[PDB]
């Protein structure tokens, strides 16, 4: 998962 | 510091607390961007991805920026302006992040980058609005984007948000  | 600024800081802390009790994954299943076309009519998911954070330092970092800049928009341009920046930017930064890397992403930085874009451009083209971003921070913002290219970030969210915030700021600095 990626951090926005 | 007004109603929409605090309502969103409460939502993010409430959802963050639930992720610690239920686990990240359990909340992710219900709040993340649709991973399956069949789920497309679950309206909330287009927005809810923005409330989810994965560590304390990113929630802190994000909500603080949301306070500084979001509070500035609400104070000077009113609650309806901050709502519309938030909804449009969350939907579109979501949409772009999904295409780049798929639906497993979260955080308010999509919205934050649209805020940094709107507050900077609006304060340069319509200074009379009463909002502005320091050049010391437009350097921090740009270094933040590029440090995501060279690396755990949602790069599509970052750049789609920023673009949204320049677009809207530009339009609003004609109507002025």
């Amino acid at each position: 998962v990626r951090m926005a | 510091a007004g109603p929409v600024t605090w309502v969103m800081m409460i939502a993010c802390v409430v959802v963050f607390i639930a992720m610690q009790i239920l686990g990240d994954q359990e909340v992710m299943l219900w709040l993340a961007w649709p991973f399956d076309p069949t789920l497309k009519f679950e309206f909330w998911r287009y927005f809810t991805h923005a409330l989810m954070h994965f560590s304390l330092m990113h929630i802190l970092f994000n909500l603080l920026w949301w306070w500084y800049l979001g509070g500035a928009v609400e104070k000077r341009l009113g609650s309806g302006k901050l709502i519309v920046i938030t909804l449009i930017s969350a939907l579109l930064s979501g949409y772009v992040q999904q295409k780049f890397s798929g639906p497993w992403f979260g955080g308010l930085s999509g919205v934050v980058f649209a805020l940094m874009g709107y507050v900077w451009l609006r304060g340069e083209r319509d200074p009379q609005s009463g909002i502005y971003l320091q050049r010391g921070l437009i350097i921090f913002a740009l270094i933040w984007i590029v440090a995501g290219w060279f690396d755990s970030m949602a790069n599509g969210a970052h750049i789609a948000g920023l673009a949204v915030g320049l677009a809207m700021a530009f339009v609003d600095s004609l109507n002025a």
